[PDB]
């Protein structure tokens, strides 16, 4: 909805 | 240098808008500017040095507190020191992330799976598990303020159901937390190049939540404290009003960038936002701990 | 997605050594490989991080030495308080010129000097007058503690002329660091794709010199110390040697950094190494002024 | 001889 992670981007 | 071209006269030339050609997995055919590359470029220097920021204020308010502390053992103590220990534990991970495949140009531009390793898979999933063991700490740092603050001689009506609202946020916060960190690893651990983000963007607003939480806990006990003193005869504050409410006493300036960075749409930035607000919501839990624990009127 | 390449299909392909094919001032023929532009990005990637830990560290150091000071009103506290800001100033306009065109994949790739405007070149003078305030103020620091080291009831012979080659290997830093800086500019100036770098590299052993010259007479402060008391019939230091000696109360930390950095060849991280000693001199000045400032046979 | 600068890169 605002936040969009890549296919290898861990949680920050 | 053989020759010049002629592109090196004209004036009005625009590098940035040629041609880049390079051969992905669609084939030997596709083909980018300068622009965009610059711009998957721009976001790893961006987020670099944030995470370095982090590195560095939280390695140094570690000692800080280690060396300026009279009254040690307390539980909270610790647990605002394992914080500012597992922020610099996800910064190192984070920096050896960025310097690894799953972040490189040849990935972004060439989708090919021959390139991801396991040991890239792996990093991933330790830095999941660290980004859930910052949040647990994080929500137990706030259940044991509020439990501090409304027990004792105040009255145990509202004291008694704060305490319960709060355990409840922060299990709920912790448990979606660790929902979103399994399901993304089981994705990922079978098929590299697939992504899955519905749960990360509610955990995000459950930890908002609970820091706002603590906020308006922190202004009612602020109101409450200019409130008894007027009713007696003791002296009230002189300029302490100022520190408490302008200086992360109460966690305002955190509340503030988290409700601004999920409201507005991601292109202003919502990404630089959150980081910040984590930084700046663990660096300031010592200064909620010490006005939390403090004499409501018997000073 | 029309239909996958074969490519996709062999396990033992490696992307990164394909090509790449780009527009430059010799035509549009020059090509690249995906690993020495994946080794372009990777050292900004890399010296963005030195530098947000540079801009943390300096934050929360110039506030915690506001907060935790008995004795303000002196020169050195003054000079140590500004060194700190410079070291901000100087993170925040190279944070300014990394993410600009000057550092950007586009010139490095196809140097057409249409891509620089006027701006970009004054922000590059604008950090070179910060670099050489920055090398004034660690100067001055250092002869003022070596002024208040040997000045007092100790022997003037020494004292007296070792003010005197504190004094000359300063002013000789600053002059240096000076004409580097302004033929640099006058060089850029004329051109934006022209490199001018003997002076650089002259002036950093003699800010180590120094450095290491502060090293050494502290080091000597110490031999003394423990050589006057045993004369007399005073205890000794307990464990007091351990903590001078390792901690950086004295400054052999830097001192080693600074002599790995350039007896070492560039292969090995020559770069990482200066930018790390500099922020450990500059973080180690307010140690190395109290043990200067100390009673050293009264107590 | 140990450090190298590039075109553009102020000093550090
Ligand atoms: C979001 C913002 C507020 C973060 C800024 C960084 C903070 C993590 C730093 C900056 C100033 C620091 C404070 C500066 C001075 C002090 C006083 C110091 O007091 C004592 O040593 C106690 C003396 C006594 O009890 O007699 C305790 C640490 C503390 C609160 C420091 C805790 C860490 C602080 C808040
Ligand atoms: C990843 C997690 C599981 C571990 C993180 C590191 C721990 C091994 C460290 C971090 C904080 C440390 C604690 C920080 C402070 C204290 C108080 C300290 O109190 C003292 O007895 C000395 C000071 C005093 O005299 O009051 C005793 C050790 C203890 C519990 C430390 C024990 C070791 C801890 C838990
Ligand atoms: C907070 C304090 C205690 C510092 C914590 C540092 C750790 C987060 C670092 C230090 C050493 C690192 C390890 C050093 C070497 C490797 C091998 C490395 O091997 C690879 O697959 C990549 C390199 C290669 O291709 O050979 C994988 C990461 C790992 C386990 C690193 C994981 C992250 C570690 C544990
Ligand atoms: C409390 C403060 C003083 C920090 C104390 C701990 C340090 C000794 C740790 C913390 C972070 C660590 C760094 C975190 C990450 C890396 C990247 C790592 O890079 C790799 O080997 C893999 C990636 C790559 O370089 O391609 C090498 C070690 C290093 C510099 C680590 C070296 C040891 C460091 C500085
Ligand atoms: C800060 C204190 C509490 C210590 C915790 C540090 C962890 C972040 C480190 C310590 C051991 C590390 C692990 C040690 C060994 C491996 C195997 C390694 O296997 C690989 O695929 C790379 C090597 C190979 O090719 O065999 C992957 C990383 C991993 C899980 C490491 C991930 C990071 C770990 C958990
Ligand atoms: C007791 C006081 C402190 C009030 C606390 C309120 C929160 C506990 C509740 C109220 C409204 C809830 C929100 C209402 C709707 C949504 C949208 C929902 O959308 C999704 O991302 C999931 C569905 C989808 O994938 O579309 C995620 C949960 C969330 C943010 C909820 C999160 C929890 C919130 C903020
Ligand atoms: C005790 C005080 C501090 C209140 C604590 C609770 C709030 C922080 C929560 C309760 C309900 C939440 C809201 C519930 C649902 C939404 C809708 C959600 O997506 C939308 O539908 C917005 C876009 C649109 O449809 O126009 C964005 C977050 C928002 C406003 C949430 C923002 C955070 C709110 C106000
Ligand atoms: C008590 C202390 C912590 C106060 C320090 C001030 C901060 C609250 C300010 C100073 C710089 C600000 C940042 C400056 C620039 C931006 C970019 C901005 O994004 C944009 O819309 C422009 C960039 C883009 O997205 O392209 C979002 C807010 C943010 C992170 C700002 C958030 C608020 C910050 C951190
Ligand atoms: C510790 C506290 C008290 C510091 C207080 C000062 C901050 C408010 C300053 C210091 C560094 C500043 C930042 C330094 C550099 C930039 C990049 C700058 O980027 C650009 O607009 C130029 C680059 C481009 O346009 O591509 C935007 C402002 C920002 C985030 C600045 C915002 C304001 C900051 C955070
Ligand atoms: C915190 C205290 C020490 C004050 C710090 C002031 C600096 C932040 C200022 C002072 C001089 C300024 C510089 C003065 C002149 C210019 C040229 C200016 O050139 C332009 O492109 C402007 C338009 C034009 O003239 O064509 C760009 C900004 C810059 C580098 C300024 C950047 C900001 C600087 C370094
Ligand atoms: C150290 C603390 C106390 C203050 C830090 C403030 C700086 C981060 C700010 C103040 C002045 C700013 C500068 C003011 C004006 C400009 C000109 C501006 O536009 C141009 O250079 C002209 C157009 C072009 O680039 O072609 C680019 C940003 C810049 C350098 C700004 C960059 C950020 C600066 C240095
Ligand atoms: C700590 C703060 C207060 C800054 C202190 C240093 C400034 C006063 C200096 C540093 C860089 C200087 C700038 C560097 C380069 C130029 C270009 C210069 O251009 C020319 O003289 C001719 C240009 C041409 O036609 O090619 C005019 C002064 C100016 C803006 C300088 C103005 C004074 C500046 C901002
Ligand atoms: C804060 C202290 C260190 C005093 C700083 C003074 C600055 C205002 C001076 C010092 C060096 C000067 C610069 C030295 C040399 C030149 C080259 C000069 O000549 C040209 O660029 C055109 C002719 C050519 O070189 O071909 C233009 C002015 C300029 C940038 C000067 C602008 C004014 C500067 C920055
Ligand atoms: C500490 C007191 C006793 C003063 C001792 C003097 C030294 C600090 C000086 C004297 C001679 C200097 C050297 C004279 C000439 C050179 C060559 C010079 O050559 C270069 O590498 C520059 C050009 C390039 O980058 O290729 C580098 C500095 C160096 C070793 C100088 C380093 C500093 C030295 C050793
Ligand atoms: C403890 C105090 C009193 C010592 C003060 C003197 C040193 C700071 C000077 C004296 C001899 C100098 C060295 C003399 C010659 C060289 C070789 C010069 O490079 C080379 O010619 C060799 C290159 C290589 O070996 O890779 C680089 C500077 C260096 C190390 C100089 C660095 C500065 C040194 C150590
Ligand atoms: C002052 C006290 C608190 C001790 C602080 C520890 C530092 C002195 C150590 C910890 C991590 C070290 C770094 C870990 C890894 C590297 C990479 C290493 O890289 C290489 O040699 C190979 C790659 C390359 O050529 O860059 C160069 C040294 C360096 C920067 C080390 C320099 C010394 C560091 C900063
Ligand atoms: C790259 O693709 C373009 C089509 O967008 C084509 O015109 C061109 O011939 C190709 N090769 C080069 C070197 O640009
Ligand atoms: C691109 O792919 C085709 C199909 O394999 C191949 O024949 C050709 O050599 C490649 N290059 C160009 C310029 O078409
Ligand atoms: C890239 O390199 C040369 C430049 O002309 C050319 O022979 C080759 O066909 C080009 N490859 C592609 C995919 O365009
Ligand atoms: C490259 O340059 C030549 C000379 O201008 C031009 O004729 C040609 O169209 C360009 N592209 C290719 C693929 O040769």
């Amino acid at each position: 909805h605002a936040l969009q992670l890549k296919p290898g981007q861990p949680l920050y | 240098a053989p020759s010049l071209s002629n592109l090196f006269y004209d004036p009005t030339y625009n590098p940035g808008q040629s041609t880049i050609n390079y051969t992905s997995i669609y084939g030997n055919g596709s083909t980018i500017t300068f622009d965009e590359l610059q711009g998957l470029v721009n976001s790893t220097v961006t987020q670099a040095i944030m995470f370095g920021v982090r590195c560095g204020a939280a390695a140094l308010t570690l000692i800080v507190m280690w060396m300026t502390s009279r009254s040690r053992k307390t539980p909270i103590f610790i647990i605002n020191q394992v914080s500012l220990f597992l922020i610099i534990l996800h910064s190192a991970l984070y920096f050896k992330y960025l310097l690894s495949n799953y972040s490189s140009v040849t990935y972004a531009l060439t989708g090919f799976p021959q390139f991801i390793s396991r040991g890239d898979v792996h990093v991933y999933g330790a830095t999941n598990i660290i980004q859930v063991l910052l949040v647990a700490s994080i929500e137990t740092s706030l259940v044991f303020q509020i439990k501090v603050i409304f027990t004792g001689d105040n009255f145990k009506r509202i004291g008694l159901m704060l305490t319960s609202i709060s355990f409840t946020l922060g299990i709920a916060t912790v448990t979606m937390y660790f929902v979103s960190a399994v399901k993304g690893m089981i994705v990922t651990y079978n098929d590299v190049s697939a992504t899955q983000d519905k749960y990360f963007n509610a955990s995000t607003i459950l930890l908002a939540s609970s820091i706002n939480f603590m906020s308006f806990v922190l202004v009612v006990k602020l109101i409450l404290a200019i409130r008894s003193r007027r009713f007696l005869g003791l002296k009230q504050f002189d300029s302490f009003h100022i520190l408490l409410i302008m200086s992360c006493q109460s966690l305002l300036v955190p509340s503030i960038i988290f409700i601004l960075a999920y409201s507005l749409k991601p292109n202003q930035g919502t990404d630089v936002l959150t980081t910040v607000a984590t930084l700046l919501a663990v660096l300031s839990l010592p200064l909620s701990s010490m006005w939390a624990t403090a004499a409501n009127n018997a000073s």
